[PDB]
C-alpha cells in the first residue's frame, strides 16, 4: 500500500542548537580543544550518516537539504533575472543583436574598477556576459524588462516557499522512512509528472507564446510593436494569421487528423537560416513528442492497484548461467542506501551534462547562439566541466556505499560480488589498456615532435606524410548527412550542419559549417580515450579495493577517508578510496582541459570565421599543427594568450588579473600537494612558542592540518587554479577575436 | 677574459650556471650539518659553548626567520 | 633632486602621461550622446583624472625619466627634503593601527584566560568585554611601555620547549 | 532570542559583520577621497 | 593446553574461488592456514575479497601473509564469537604453529611468558647516536 | 626484520596488543605497575612497522617503539 | 654598476625573501633535527626515515632530509 | 608525595607538558615506578590528557 506516512512535530524550531556549534556529533559537541576540531566542525557537518545510525532520520534531513539547496537555486534565477531587467542592454539587443555584445552586470565607479563597464553598444556600458540568458529569453518570447522584473520576483517567490517547505517538512510534518522507500511511486510520479508535464507544459508555452513572437522577431517589426503574448492567447484569429491551423482550433487534435498542424509542428531540421538557431516548430513537436513519450514512461511501475510493473520482480528475473543469481539484491541496496543512488545519479547526471554540451554546440537551439562564439565556447566548456566533477563525485560515493553499506550477509554470490571477486583480472586489463593508449597516442605526439626537430616531416604522422584517417568517424558522419534522403525520408534537412552540406551565416559571421576530420582528430580523439580510461582505472580501483587488497586486508574497518596505515610493509600513503578520488580529480582536470582545448582550436579553426570565402579566426591551422606538442604550445597556447596579456587599459583587463591570480592559486597548491603536516606542526610549535613569550598563545591550541586536509586544500586549490586560468584565457581570447 | 662581454650568450650561460652551483651547494651545506647535529653532536663534549647556545634558543631563531619571511612576503 | 629625479611638476613624461590616459577616455567618450549615463561616467573619470594629477603635482612628489611617482624611504633625507608624507608619517600611521589591534587581541585573550571556559570564548566571542577592550585600546603604547617596563610584559621560562631546549 | 545573539557571537559571524564594516569604512574613504597616495 | 596439529582433511568454507587467492610464495616459500570450529552455517567477508558460508563444524582457509589470517580471525573472534587459531606450512610440509602461541590469546596476561624486548628505563634516557658510531652496522641508540 | 622496544613507562593498558594487525606484541607479568602488566615483542620477525602500537599507547612519550630496520618478505607486507 | 630603480628594489626584496625563507626551512631542519616537541626522539631513527605514522596527528616529512627536500624547491 | 589537587610542574624533557603546570589525581603507594597521575587542561598531539610520572619529575609550584 502506496500511502502518505508523515509523523507530527519530530524537531522544535529553535535557535538553541544554533548556539551550540557541533551539537550533531557526539564527538564534537564537546567542544574545541584543538584547531583540528573546526575543520572537522565543517568537513562532517553534512555527513549525515556519521550522525545517526537511524535510516529514517538521514533521509528527513537529506529532503530538507534537498529544498534548500532549491531555494537558493531559486535565489539564484531570480537574481539573474532581476540583473538582466534592471542593470542590462536586453531590449536594445533585442533590437540589433548582430552589432550589441549581451552585458548585464554594471560595475560601481570606485577606485578606477569603472574601467570595466565596457563598451558592449546599445548606449550601456558594463561587463559583457557570456552564460547565453539573453538567446534563452528572446527564444522563450521575452520582449520587455517588466517581463523579465516579473519573473524574478515570481522566482524569489518560489524560493522563499522552498525555504519553507524545507522548515515544514523537516520540523511541522516530516515524512516516515516508508515515504520514501516508495520508488516504485517516485519513478511514476517523476517520469509522469516531473519530465511528462514538464514538457508538455514547455510545449504549450512554446506553441502559444515562443512561436508567434519569434516568428514576428524573424519578421523584422520592432518588438515593442509585437502583440503581447496574452493577447496571443485571448484573439484566435491572429493566430490563425500567422498559421492557419489554429482556425480549426482543437478539433484536429481530437479527430485524429493530426497533419494539419504541420504549420507549427515540422521536421525542417537544420537552423533557421537569418536566426542561426534551431526551428522553434521543431523545438515545440520534440517537446510535444517528449511529453507523450514520458507520460507513457509513467504508467510503468504497480502503486495501489493490481496493473504496473514491480522493479525487484524485474531485477529478479534476469539470471543467466554465467552470472549466476544475477540482479537479486540489487533492489534492497538501492532502496536502503542513499550513497549508492548518488553514485548512480551523479553518473548518469555528468554524463548527461557532457551530452548537453556536445548537443548544443553541434545543434545551436536558441536564436542568435551560434554566432556569439564567446557564448558557445563558454556554455561547452561549463557544463563539460560540471559533468566531469559528477563523474568523479559518482566514484566517491560509489567507494563511500562499498565501505560503509556493503553486507555480504544479504549480498552473496551476486553481480556485485564476482565483481569484487574478480577485480584484480579487471584492474589488470584496464592497467595494460590504459598503457597501451598512453604509449600509442602519446607516442605518435612524440614521435611528431622528433621528425619534425629532426628536419624529417615526410615521416610524421599527418595528413601529407603517414596518414591516420579516421574511416569510421567519416563514414558515421557521411551516412548520417545522407539520411534525410532514404533512412528518414520526412526530413528537410540533416539534424546537424557538421555533418556535411552547405552553410549557414548569420550578420556575416559563421554559425555552423560541415566539420572535417583528419589525422589530428584521430590523435586528439584516442588521447582522450586515454585519458578517459586512466581517470576510470583510478575511480574503479579505488572503489574495488576500498574494502580490501593483498596491502590492506582490513581496510575496511579503517573508514573511507584515512591517510593510510603507517610507513611499514614498505608505505602506504594514499591507500584509501578518498585518495582514489583525489587522484581522479586530478586526471579529470587533464583530460577534461585537453578536451576543452580540442573544442576551441578546432572551433576557431574550422568553424567559425566571417564571411566575405570564410576567413577563419586561425585560419584553418589546425590539420598540419596539432599533430605536434610544439604546435599546441606556440600556435594554441602561446598564440591566442596575446588577447589576454595585453588586455590591461581596457574592459578586459579582470582577465588579465585573474589569469595572474589563477596562475598564483594552482602554484599555491603545490605547497600543500608536495609537503606534509609533520614540518608544519613544528614550524607550528616555534611561533606557538614566540606566542607564549608574548602571552598571546591562544587557548585553541594551534595544529597543523591533517594529512588527508592537507591533500584536499592541494587538490582545491589545484583546481581552482588550473580552471581559473583557462577560464581568464578562453573568455580574453574569445570575447576579443570575436 | 678577452671578448668576454660581447659574447652576450656567454655572459647568460655562465652566471645563470654558477648561481645555481651555488644554490645546491648552499643548501648541501645545511643539509651536511644537520647531518652533523644527527650523527656527530655529543652534548656533554659542548656543555656550555655557542653550539649548544644555539639549540637553547633555537624557537627564537625560528620565529624571527618566519616574522622576516613572512614579512618580505606580504609587504 | 633627490637621486636625479625631477619634481612631477617639472616632468615633462608626467604631463605626457596626463594627456594620454585624457585622449584615451575622450576617444571613449565620442562615440555617446551629450547628456546621456555613459557620458556622465566618463566625464566623471576626466574629472577625477584631472583632480588625481593636478593632486600628485601638487604634492611635490618625484617623478623619473617615464613619469610616474616615486617615493623615498630615508628618514633624514624625506624630513630635508620634504618628502615624509609618503613613508614616514604613513609608516607610524601603520605602526600605531597595527599595534593597536595586537593589544586588543592580546588583553581580549589575558581576559578569557581566566574563566573556566577560555576555548568558548575564544570560538564564541564575548562581544562586550571586546567592544570594551577595543574602546579602551587607544592608549596601547602606553600601556605597552608600562607593561614593558614593569616586565609583566614577557613570559619567563615557564615556556613549553623541546628536551634540547 | 538570548541563542540567536550567542548565535550572532560566533567567530564567522562576528568575522563577517567587522569585515563588512572595515571593508565598507575603506571603501567609503576611498569614495569620498578619491586616489590618496600621500599624507 | 598442548599445541594443536593440522587436520589437511578439514573441509573448506564455501566459496566460489577469487583472484586475489594464492600466487608463487605459497609454492616456493610459505602459506599460512587457519581454521575453527562453527557453531552454525552462516556468511563471512573473506579478506581477499568476496562473500563465503562457513560450514557447520570444522573449517579450513588457507591464505599468503599473516595479516590476511590475523583479519579474517579478528574478523571471526569480535563479530561471531569464535576461537580460532592458524598456522604457518612450507613447501616441504613442515607445520609452524602460532597464534595463540601460548594458547591463551596475547590481549590478557598468563603466567610463564618471558618477556622479549623490554628496555627498562624511558625514552629519554636513551644514549646519543655519537655513542654508537662504528659499530659492525647502522644501529639506532635504542638497540642497547 | 624490525626493532620494536618496550619501555618501562608501560601502565599495561593492553592497547598495543589488540592493535597489531600481526600478532607480534603480548603482555607478561610484571610488577612496576598498578595493572601487574607489561607487553613483549617475542615476534618481531613478522612486524611489518605499521605503527598501529604506536598509535593505540597513552602514555606520554610513547612506551612501544618501531624502528625500520632490514626489510624482508614478511616485513614487507608481500603476499607474493 | 647598473642604474637600478623601482623594479630593482621590488625584485632585491624578493630575492631577500627567497633567502630567509630557503634559510627558514634549512636551519629548521638543522635545529628540530635532534627532536621536536612533535617527535622528541627524533635523533633516534637517523636522518633520512620516511615518517613516524599516522600517529599523533599524522607526521609527514618530519625528518631533516625531508626538511632539505622543502627547501630546494625554495632554492 | 605530593596530594590530591594540588598544582605541579614536570621535569620530564620528553613530554608534551614539560615546563608546565597540571593537578594532581592521586599517587599510587605501591612500588609503582610512575605513581604521581597528573591531568593537563591541554591535551597533546594524541588527544590525551592524562600521564603518570616519577616523584623526581613534579615539582609542587
Ligand atoms: C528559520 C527557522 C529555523 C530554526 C530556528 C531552525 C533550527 C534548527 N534546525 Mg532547521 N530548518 C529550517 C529552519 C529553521 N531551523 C529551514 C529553512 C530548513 C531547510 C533548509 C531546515 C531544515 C533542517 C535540517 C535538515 C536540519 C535542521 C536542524 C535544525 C536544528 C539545528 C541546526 C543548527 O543549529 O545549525 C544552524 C545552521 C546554520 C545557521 C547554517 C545555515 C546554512 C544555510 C542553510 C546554507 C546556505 C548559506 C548560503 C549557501 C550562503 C553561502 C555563501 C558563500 C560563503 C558560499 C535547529 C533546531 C538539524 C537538526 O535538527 O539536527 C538534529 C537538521 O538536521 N533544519
Ligand atoms: C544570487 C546571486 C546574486 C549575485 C551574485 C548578485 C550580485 C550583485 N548584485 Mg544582485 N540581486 C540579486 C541576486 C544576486 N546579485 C537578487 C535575488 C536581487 C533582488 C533582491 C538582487 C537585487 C540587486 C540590486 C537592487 C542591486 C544588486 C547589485 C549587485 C552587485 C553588487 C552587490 C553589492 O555590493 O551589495 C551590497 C553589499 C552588501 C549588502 C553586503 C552586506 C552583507 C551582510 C553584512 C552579510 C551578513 C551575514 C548574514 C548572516 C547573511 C546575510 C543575511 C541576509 C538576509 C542579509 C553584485 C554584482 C547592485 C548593482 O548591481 O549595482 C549596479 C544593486 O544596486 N542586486
Ligand atoms: C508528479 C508529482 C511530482 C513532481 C513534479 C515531483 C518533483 C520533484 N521531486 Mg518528487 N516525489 C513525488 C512526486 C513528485 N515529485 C512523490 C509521489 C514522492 C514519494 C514517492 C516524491 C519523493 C521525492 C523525494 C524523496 C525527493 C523528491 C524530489 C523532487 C524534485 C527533484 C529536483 C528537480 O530536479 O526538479 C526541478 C525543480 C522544479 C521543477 C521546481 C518546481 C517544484 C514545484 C514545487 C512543483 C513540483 C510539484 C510538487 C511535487 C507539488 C508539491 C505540492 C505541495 C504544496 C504539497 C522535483 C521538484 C527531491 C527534492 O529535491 O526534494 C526537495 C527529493 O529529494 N521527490
Ligand atoms: C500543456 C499546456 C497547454 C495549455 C495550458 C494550453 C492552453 C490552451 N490551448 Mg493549447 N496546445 C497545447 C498545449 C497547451 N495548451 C499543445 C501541446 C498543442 C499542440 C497539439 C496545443 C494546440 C492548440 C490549438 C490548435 C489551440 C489551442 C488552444 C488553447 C487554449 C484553449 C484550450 C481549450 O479550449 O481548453 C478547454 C478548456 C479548459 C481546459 C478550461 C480550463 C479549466 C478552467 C480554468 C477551470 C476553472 C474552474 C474555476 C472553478 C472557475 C474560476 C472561479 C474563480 C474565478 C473564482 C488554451 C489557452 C486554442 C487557442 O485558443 O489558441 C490560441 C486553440 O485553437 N492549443
Ligand atoms: C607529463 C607528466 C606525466 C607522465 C609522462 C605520466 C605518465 C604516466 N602516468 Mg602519471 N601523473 C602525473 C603526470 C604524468 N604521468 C601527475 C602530475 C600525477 C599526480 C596527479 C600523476 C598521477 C598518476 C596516477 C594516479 C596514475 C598515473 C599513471 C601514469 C602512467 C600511465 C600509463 C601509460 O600511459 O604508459 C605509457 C607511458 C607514457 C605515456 C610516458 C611517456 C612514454 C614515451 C613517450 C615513450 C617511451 C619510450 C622512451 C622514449 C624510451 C626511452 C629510452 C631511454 C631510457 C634510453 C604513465 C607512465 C597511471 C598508471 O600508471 O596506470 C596505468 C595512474 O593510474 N599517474
Ligand atoms: C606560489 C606558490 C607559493 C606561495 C605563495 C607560498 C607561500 C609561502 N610559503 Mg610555500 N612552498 C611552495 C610554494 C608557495 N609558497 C612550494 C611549491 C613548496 C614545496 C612544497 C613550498 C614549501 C614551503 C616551506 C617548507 C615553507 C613555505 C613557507 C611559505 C610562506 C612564507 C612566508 C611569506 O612569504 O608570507 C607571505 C604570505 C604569502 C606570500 C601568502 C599569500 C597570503 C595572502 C596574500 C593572504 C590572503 C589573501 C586573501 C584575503 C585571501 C582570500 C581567499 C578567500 C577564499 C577567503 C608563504 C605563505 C614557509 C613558512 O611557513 O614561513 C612562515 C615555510 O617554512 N613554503
Ligand atoms: C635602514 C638603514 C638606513 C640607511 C642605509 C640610511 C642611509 C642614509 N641615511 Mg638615514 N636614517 C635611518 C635609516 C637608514 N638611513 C633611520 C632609521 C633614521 C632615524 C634615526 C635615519 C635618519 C637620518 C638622518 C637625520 C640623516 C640620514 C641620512 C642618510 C644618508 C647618508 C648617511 C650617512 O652618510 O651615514 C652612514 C649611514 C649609516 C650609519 C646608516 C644609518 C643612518 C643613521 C641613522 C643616520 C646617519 C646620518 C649621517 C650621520 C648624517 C650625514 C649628513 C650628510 C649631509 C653627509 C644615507 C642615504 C642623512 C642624509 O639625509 O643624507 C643626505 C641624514 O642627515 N638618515
Ligand atoms: C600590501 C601592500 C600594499 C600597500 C602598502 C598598498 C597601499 C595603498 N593602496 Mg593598494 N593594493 C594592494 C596592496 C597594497 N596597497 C593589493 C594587494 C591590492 C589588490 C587587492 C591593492 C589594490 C588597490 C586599489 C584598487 C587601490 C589601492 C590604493 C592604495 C592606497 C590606499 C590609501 C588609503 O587606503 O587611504 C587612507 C586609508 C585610511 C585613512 C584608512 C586607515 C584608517 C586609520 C584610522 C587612519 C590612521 C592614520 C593615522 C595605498 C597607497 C588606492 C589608490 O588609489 O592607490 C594610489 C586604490 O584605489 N590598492
Ligand atoms: C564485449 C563485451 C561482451 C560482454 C558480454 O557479452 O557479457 C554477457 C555475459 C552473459 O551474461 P548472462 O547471460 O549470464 O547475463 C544474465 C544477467 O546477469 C544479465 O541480464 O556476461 C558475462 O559473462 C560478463 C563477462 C564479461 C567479460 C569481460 C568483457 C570485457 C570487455 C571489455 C572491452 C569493451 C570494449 C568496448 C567498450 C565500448
Ligand atoms: C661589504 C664590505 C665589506 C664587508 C664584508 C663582510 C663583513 C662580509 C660578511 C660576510 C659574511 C658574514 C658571510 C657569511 C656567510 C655565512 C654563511 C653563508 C653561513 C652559512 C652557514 C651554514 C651553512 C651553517 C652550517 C652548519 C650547520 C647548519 C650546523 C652546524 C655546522 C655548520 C656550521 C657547518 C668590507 C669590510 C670587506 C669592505 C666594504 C665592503
Ligand atoms: S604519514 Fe603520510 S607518509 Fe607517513 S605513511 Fe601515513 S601517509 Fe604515508
Ligand atoms: S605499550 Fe603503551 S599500550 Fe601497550 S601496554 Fe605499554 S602502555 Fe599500554
Ligand atoms: S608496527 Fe605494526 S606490527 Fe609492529 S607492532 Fe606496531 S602494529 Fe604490531
Amino acid at each position: 500500500k502506496v500511502k502518505i506516512a508523515v509523523d507530527r512535530n519530530p524537531v522544535e524550531t529553535s535557535f538553541e542548537k544554533w548556539a551550540k556549534p557541533g551539537h550533531f556529533s557526539r564527538t564534537l559537541s564537546k567542544g574545541p580543544n584543538t584547531t583540528t576540531w573546526i575543520w572537522n566542525l565543517h568537513a562532517d557537518a553534512h555527513d549525515f550518516d556519521s550522525h545517526t545510525s537511524d535510516l529514517e532520520e538521514i533521509s528527513r534531513k537529506v529532503f530538507s537539504a534537498h529544498f534548500g539547496q532549491l531555494g537558493i537555486i531559486f535565489i539564484w534565477l531570480s537574481g539573474m533575472y532581476f540583473h538582466g531587467a534592471r542593470f542590462s542592454n536586453y531590449e536594445a539587443w533585442l533590437s540589433d543583436p548582430t552589432h550589441i555584445k549581451p552585458s548585464a552586470q554594471v560595475v560601481w565607479p570606485i577606485v578606477g574598477q569603472e574601467i570595466l563597464n565596457g563598451d558592449v553598444g546599445g548606449g550601456f556600458q558594463g561587463i559583457q556576459i557570456t552564460s547565453g540568458f539573453f538567446q534563452l529569453w528572446r527564444a522563450s518570447g521575452i520582449t520587455s524588462e517588466l517581463q523579465l522584473y516579473t519573473t524574478a520576483i515570481g522566482g524569489l517567490v518560489m524560493a522563499a516557499a522552498m525555504f519553507f517547505a524545507g522548515w515544514f517538512h523537516y520540523h511541522k510534518a516530516a515524512p516516515k522512512l516508508e515515504w520514501f522507500q516508495n520508488v516504485e511511486s517516485m519513478l511514476n510520479h517523476h517520469l509522469g509528472g516531473l519530465l511528462g508535464l514538464g514538457s508538455l507544459a514547455w510545449a504549450g508555452h512554446q506553441i502559444h507564446v515562443s512561436l508567434p513572437v519569434n516568428k514576428l522577431l524573424d519578421a523584422g517589426v520592432d518588438p515593442k510593436e509585437i502583440p503581447l503574448p496574452h493577447d496571443l492567447l485571448l484573439n484566435r484569429a491572429i493566430m490563425a494569421d500567422l498559421y492557419p491551423s489554429f482556425a480549426k482550433g482543437i478539433a484536429p487534435f481530437f479527430t485524429l487528423n493530426w497533419s494539419e498542424y504541420s504549420d507549427f509542428l515540422t521536421f525542417k531540421g537544420g537552423l533557421n537560416p537569418v536566426t542561426g538557431g534551431l526551428w522553434l516548430s521543431d523545438t515545440a513537436h520534440h517537446h510535444v513528442a517528449i511529453a507523450v513519450l514520458f507520460l507513457v514512461a509513467g504508467h510503468m511501475y504497480r502503486t495501489n492497484w493490481g496493473i504496473g510493473h514491480s522493479m525487484k520482480e524485474i531485477l529478479e528475473a534476469h539470471r543467466g548461467p554465467f552470472t549466476g543469481e544475477g540482479h537479486v539484491g540489487l533492489y534492497e541496496i538501492l532502496t536502503t542506501s542513499w550513497h549508492a543512488q548518488l553514485a548512480i545519479n551523479l553518473a548518469l547526471f555528468g554524463s548527461l551534462s557532457i551530452i548537453v554540451a556536445h548537443h548544443m554546440y553541434a545543434m545551436p537551439p536558441y536564436p542568435y547562439l551560434a554566432t556569439d562564439y564567446g557564448t558557445q565556447l563558454s556554455l561547452f566548456t561549463h557544463h563539460t566541466w560540471i559533468g566531469g566533477f559528477c563523474i568523479v563525485g559518482a566514484g566517491a560515493h560509489a567507494a563511500i556505499f562499498m565501505v560503509r553499506d556493503y553486507d555480504p550477509t544479504n549480498n552473496y554470490n551476486n553481480l556485485l560480488d564476482r565483481v569484487i571477486r574478480h577485480r584484480d583480472a579487471i584492474i589488470s586489463h584496464l592497467n595494460w589498456v590504459c598503457i597501451f593508449l598512453g604509449f600509442h597516442s602519446f607516442g605518435l605526439y612524440i614521435h611528431n615532435d622528433t621528425m619534425s626537430a629532426l628536419g624529417r616531416p615526410q615521416d610524421m604522422f599527418s595528413d601529407t606524410a603517414i596518414q591516420l584517417q579516421p574511416v569510421f568517424a567519416q563514414w558515421i558522419q557521411n551516412t548520417h548527412f545522407l539520411a534525410p534522403q532514404l533512412t528518414a525520408p520526412n526530413a528537410l534537412a540533416a539534424t546537424s550542419l557538421t555533418w556535411g552540406g552547405d552553410l549557414v551565416a548569420v550578420g556575416g559571421k559563421v554559425a555552423m559549417m560541415p566539420i572535417s576530420l583528419g589525422t589530428s582528430d584521430f590523435m586528439v580523439h584516442h588521447i582522450h580515450a586515454f585519458t578517459i580510461h586512466v581517470t576510470v582505472l583510478i575511480l574503479l580501483k579505488g572503489v574495488l579495493f576500498a574494502r580490501s587488497s593483498r596491502l590492506i586486508p582490513d581496510k575496511a574497518n579503517l573508514g573511507f577517508r584515512f591517510p593510510c596505515d603507517g610507513p611499514g610493509r614498505g608505505g602506504t600513503c594514499q591507500v584509501s578510496a578518498w585518495d582514489h578520488v583525489f587522484l581522479g580529480l586530478f586526471w579529470m582536470y587533464n583530460s577534461l582541459s585537453i578536451v576543452i582545448f580540442h573544442f576551441s582550436w578546432k572551433m576557431q579553426s574550422d568553424v567559425w570565421g566571417t564571411v566575405t570565402g570564410v576567413s577563419h579566426i586561425t585560419g584553418g591551422n589546425f590539420a598540419q599543427s596539432a599533430n605536434t606538442i610544439n604546435g599546441w604550445l606556440r600556435d594554441f597556447l602561446w598564440a591566442q594568450s596575446s588577447q589576454v596579456i595585453q588586455s590591461y587599459g581596457s574592459a578586459l583587463s579582470a582577465y588579465g588579473l585573474i589569469f595572474l591570480g589563477a596562475h598564483f592559486v594552482w602554484a599555491f597548491s603545490l605547497m600543500f600537494l608536495f609537503s606534509g603536516r609533520g614540518y608544519w606542526q613544528e614550524l607550528i610549535e616555534s611561533i606557538v612558542w614566540a606566542h607564549n613569550k608574548l602571552k598571546v598563545a591562544p587557548a585553541i591550541q594551534p595544529r597543523a592540518l591533517s594529512i588527508t586536509q592537507g591533500r584536499a586544500v592541494g587538490v582545491a586549490h589545484y583546481l581552482l587554479g588550473g580552471i581559473a586560468t583557462t577560464w581568464s584565457f578562453f573568455l580574453a581570447r574569445i570575447i576579443s577575436v570575436g | 677574459y678577452a671578448f668576454q662581454a660581447i659574447d652576450f650568450t656567454t655572459q647568460a650561460a655562465l652566471y645563470t650556471h654558477h648561481q645555481y652551483i651555488a644554490g645546491f651547494i648552499m643548501c648541501g651545506a645545511f643539509a651536511h650539518g644537520a647531518i652533523f647535529f644527527i650523527r656527530d653532536y655529543d652534548p656533554e663534549q659542548n656543555k656550555g659553548n655557542v653550539l649548544a647556545r644555539m639549540l637553547d634558543h633555537k624557537e627564537a631563531l625560528i620565529s624571527h626567520l618566519s616574522w622576516v619571511s613572512l614579512f618580505l612576503g606580504f609587504h | 633632486d633627490i637621486a636625479g629625479l625631477t619634481p612631477c611638476s617639472e616632468s615633462k613624461a608626467y604631463a605626457k602621461l596626463e594627456k594620454k590616459e585624457l585622449k584615451t577616455l575622450e576617444k571613449r567618450l565620442k562615440q555617446y550622446e551629450a547628456d546621456s549615463a555613459p557620458a556622465v561616467a566618463l566625464k566623471a573619470t576626466m574629472e577625477r583624472t584631472k583632480a588625481r594629477f593636478a593632486n600628485y603635482a601638487k604634492a611635490g612628489l618625484l617623478c623619473g625619466n617615464d613619469g610616474l611617482p616615486h617615493l623615498i624611504a630615508d628618514p633624514g633625507l624625506a624630513l630635508k627634503y620634504g618628502h615624509a608624507g609618503e613613508v614616514f608619517i604613513p609608516t607610524f600611521g601603520f605602526l600605531y593601527v597595527a599595534g593597536y589591534i595586537g593589544y586588543v587581541g592580546r588583553q581580549y585573550l589575558i581576559a578569557v584566560k581566566g574563566e573556566a571556559k577560555p576555548t568558548d570564548k575564544e570560538i564564541i566571542i564575548d562581544v562586550p568585554l571586546a567592544t570594551k577592550l577595543a574602546w579602551q585600546g587607544a592608549g596601547w603604547p602606553l600601556a605597552a611601555v608600562q607593561e614593558l617596563q614593569r616586565g609583566t610584559l614577557l613570559e619567563k621560562e615557564e615556556n613549553i620547549t623541546v628536551s634540547p631546549r | 532570542m538570548k541563542d540567536f545573539t550567542t548565535y550572532l557571537s560566533t567567530a564567522p559571524v562576528i568575522a563577517t559583520i567587522w569585515f563588512t564594516f572595515t571593508a565598507g569604512l575603506l571603501i567609503e574613504i576611498n569614495r569620498y577621497f578619491p586616489d590618496p597616495l600621500v599624507f | 593446553w598442548t599445541v594443536p596439529t593440522l587436520n589437511p582433511d578439514t573441509p573448506s568454507p564455501i566459496f566460489g574461488g577469487s583472484t586475489g587467492g594464492l600466487l608463487r610464495k605459497a609454492q616456493t616459500e610459505e602459506f599460512y592456514v587457519i581454521t575453527w570450529e562453527a557453531k552454525k552455517e552462516q556468511i563471512f567477508e573473506m579478506p581477499t575479497g568476496g562473500a563465503a558460508i562457513m560450514r557447520q563444524g570444522p573449517n579450513l582457509l588457507k591464505f599468503g601473509k599473516k595479516e590476511q589470517c590475523l583479519a579474517l580471525t579478528t574478523q571471526l573472534r569480535n563479530k561471531f564469537k569464535l576461537t580460532p587459531c592458524f598456522y604457518r606450512v612450507f613447501p616441504d610440509g613442515k607445520v609452524q604453529y602460532l597464534h595463540p602461541a601460548d594458547g591463551v590469546y596475547p590481549e590478557k596476561v598468563n603466567a610463564g611468558r618471558v618477556g622479549a624486548n623490554q628496555n627498562m628505563r624511558r625514552i629519554g634516557q636513551n644514549v646519543n647516536p655519537i655513542k654508537v658510531k662504528f659499530s659492525g652496522r647502522m644501529m639506532s641508540p635504542a638497540e642497547i | 626484520a624490525h626493532i620494536v622496544k618496550i619501555y618501562d613507562t608501560c601502565i599495561g593498558c593492553t592497547q598495543c596488543v589488540r592493535a597489531c594487525p600481526l600478532d607480534v606484541l603480548e603482555m607478561v607479568p610484571w610488577d612496576g605497575c598498578k595493572a601487574s602488566q607489561m607487553a613483549s615483542a617475542p615476534r618481531t620477525e613478522d612486524c611489518v612497522g605499521c605503527k598501529r602500537c604506536e598509535t593505540a599507547c597513552p602514555t606520554d612519550f610513547l612506551s612501544v617503539r618501531v624502528y625500520l630496520g632490514s626489510e624482508s618478505t614478511r616485513s614487507m607486507g608481500l603476499s607474493y | 654598476f647598473l642604474t637600478i630603480g623601482p623594479g630593482d628594489f621590488l625584485v632585491h626584496h624578493a630575492i631577500a625573501l627567497g633567502l630567509h625563507t630557503t634559510t627558514l626551512i634549512l636551519v629548521k631542519g638543522a635545529l628540530d633535527a635532534r627532536g621536536s616537541k612533535l617527535m622528541p626522539d627524533k635523533k633516534d631513527f637517523g636522518y633520512s626515515f620516511p615518517c613516524d605514522g599516522p600517529g599523533r596527528g599524522g607526521t609527514c616529512d618530519i625528518s631533516a632530509y625531508d626538511a632539505f627536500y622543502l627547501a630546494v624547491f625554495w632554492m | 608525595g605530593p596530594k590530591r589537587g594540588s598544582l605541579v610542574k614536570i621535569l620530564r624533557p620528553e613530554s608534551y607538558w614539560f615546563n608546565q603546570v597540571g593537578k594532581v589525581v592521586s599517587v599510587d603507594q605501591s612500588g609503582v615506578r610512575y605513581p604521581v597521575v597528573v591531568r593537563f587542561e591541554n591535551q597533546n598531539y594524541a588527544g590525551v590528557t592524562t600521564n603518570n610520572y616519577a616523584l623526581d619529575e613534579v615539582v609542587a609550584a
